C-alpha cells in the first residue's frame, strides 16, 4: 500500500504521523542533567515506537524486523528530532520547550559537550540549509528505514526508500529549485545522515558505559543492551 | 521477550 | 581549480590517482591465530595509509585546505576509506573479502578476531549491495572522495573551508549524476541510484565506528606510529 | 605528528 502512495499522500501521511513535542520534568549536576534526559528520551520512545508503526511499508515488515529497524535507529532518531527543533534557536539544543541548553551545560557530563558541539552544528546546518518539515519527516522515515536494512543476517525496503527518494524530490521541485538544485541538495540532505549516524554511535559508545549513574528503565536498557551487545 | 515486542503490536 | 573542472575531468583526475592494490604478506602456511591475522591486516592497513595520504592530496580541493584541517578530514575518515576500498574490490567475490590478491577471507576466517566477524558480515553486506547495484569505477571514486571531505566537515573564524568543501562536494555529486545520464538512466532512476549510494555511506561510517571502538580497545600487535595516532585521533 | 608531516612533504 506504501508503494502506491502519491508524493503528496506519502508527506501528509509522515506529517500526520508526526509525534508530540514532549516537556522535560519541571543548577544542573551530572545527575539531574543525565536523570531529565534519561526520563525524555524514555517518554519519547513510546512515541517514536507508535510513529514507526505510521511510516508507510513498515507494517509491512514482520515483527522481528521492525524490533531490529527500532534497535538499530532509535538515538539517531531522537537525535534528528532533537536537531530539528533547534533550528529556530541558534547556538541552542531544544530538548523540551521547557528545557533549552546550551554547550556550556553539556560540561555538566563527561563527553557530552562533543556530542553537543556535533548536534549543534547539525541544527546551525540545517538552519543554514533552511530544511523544511516536509524534508525533515521524509529524512526522519529514511533513518528509520535504512541504518538497520544491512545488519539483516531487503527489497520492499530499498523501495520504499526508492518511494521516499522520489518523495524528497517532489517537494524540491515544488519549492522551485532548478534540476541541478534538486539533486545538490539531495545529496546534501543524505550526507548529513551520514554524521547523525556517527552521532548515534560516539553517543551510544557513551550510554552503554555508563548504565551505574542512573537508574535506566527496562526499555531504554534493552535498546542500549541492543548496541552494547557488539561494542 | 523483549519490551519492544511489545507496544509494537499494541 | 577543483571547481572548474568538468564531471569528465573530474572522473579521468580521480581514476588517475587510484592508489595500487597492495599484497599481504600472507604466508599459506601458518596458519593462523588472533594475533597473526591482525599482523597481516595491521601491516596492510599501515602501507596502505601511506598511498592514502598521497591520493588524498590529488583528490581536486583537497589542497586548497589548511593542513590542520587535511589532517582533520583524514583521521576522520581513514578506516572508512580502507573498508569502502576493501568492497569494491571484494565485489566479484561473493561471500568473501579481497584484503589483498593474495588474502581472500570469508566470515568463518574473520571468526579468528574476537568481534571482528560481526564488522565482517556487514562488509560482506556492502559489497553484496554494491554488486546488485553493479557500482562502476567511476561511481567508486567519487564515493571514495566524498568520504574523504565529508566524514570529518562537521567537527573541524574561517568557516570559509567549509564552505569550500561543499561546493567541491556539490560538483562531485554534479559528476555522478553525469555518469548516470551517461549511463542512460531516466531522471527519476538518477535521483534513485544517487541517493542509494548516499545512503550506503551511512552504513560505511557505522562499520568504521564500530570497527574503530574494537581498534582502540585492543591497541595485539605492534601498530605501526601512523596507525596509532590515526587511531588515538578517534579514542577515546 | 606524522600524517601532518606526510602530507606536508
Ligand atoms: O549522545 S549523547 O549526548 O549521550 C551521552 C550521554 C552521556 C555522555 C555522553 F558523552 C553522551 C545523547 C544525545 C542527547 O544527549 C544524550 C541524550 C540521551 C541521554 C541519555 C539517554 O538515555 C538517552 C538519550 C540525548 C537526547 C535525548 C532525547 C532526545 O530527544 C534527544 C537527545
Ligand atoms: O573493523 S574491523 O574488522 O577491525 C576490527 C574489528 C573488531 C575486532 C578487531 F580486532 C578488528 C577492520 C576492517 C578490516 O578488518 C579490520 C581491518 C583492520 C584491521 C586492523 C587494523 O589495524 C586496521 C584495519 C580491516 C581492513 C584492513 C585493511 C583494509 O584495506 C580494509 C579493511
Amino acid at each position: 500500500l506504501a508503494l502506491s502512495l502519491t508524493a503528496d499522500q506519502m508527506v501528509s501521511a509522515l506529517l500526520d504521523a508526526e509525534p508530540p513535542i514532549l516537556y522535560s520534568e519541571y543548577p544542573f549536576s551530572e545527575a539531574s542533567m543525565m536523570g531529565l534526559l534519561t526520563n525524555l528520551a524514555d517518554r519519547e520512545l513510546v512515541h517514536m515506537i507508535n510513529w514507526a508503526k505510521r511510516v508507510p511499508g513498515f507494517v509491512d515488515l514482520t515483527l522481528h524486523d521492525q524490533v531490529h529497524l527500532l534497535e538499530c535507529a532509535w538515538l539517531e532518531i531522537l537525535m534528528i528530532g532533537l536537531v530539528w527543533r533547534s533550528m529556530e534557536h541558534p547556538g541552542k539544543l531544544l530538548f523540551a520547550p521547557n528545557l533549552l541548553l546550551d554547550r556550556n551545560q553539556g560540561k555538566c557530563v563527561e563527553g557530552m559537550v562533543e556530542i553537543f558541539d556535533m548536534l549543534l552544528a547539525t541544527s546551525s546546518r540545517f538552519r543554514m540549509m533552511n530544511l523544511q518539515g516536509e524534508e525533515f519527516v521524509c529524512l526522519k522515515s529514511i533513518i528509520l528505514l535504512n541504518s538497520g536494512v544491512y545488519t539483516f543476517l531487503k527489497d520492499h525496503i530499498h523501495r520504499v526508500l526508492d518511494k521516499i527518494t522520489d518523495t524528497l524530490i517532489h517537494l524540491m521541485a515544488k519549492a522551485g529549485l532548478t534540476l541541478q538544485q534538486q539533486h545538490q541538495r539531495l545529496a546534501q540532505l543524505l550526507l548529513i545522515l551520514s554524521h547523525i549516524r556517527h552521532m548515534s554511535n560516539k553517543g551510544m559508545e557513551h550510554l552503554y558505559s555508563m548504565k551505574n549513574v542512573v537508574p535506566l528503565s527496562d526499555l531504554l536498557l534493552e535498546m542500549l543492551d541492543a548496541h552494547r551487545l557488539h561494542a | 521477550h523483549k519490551i519492544l515486542h511489545r507496544l509494537l503490536q499494541d
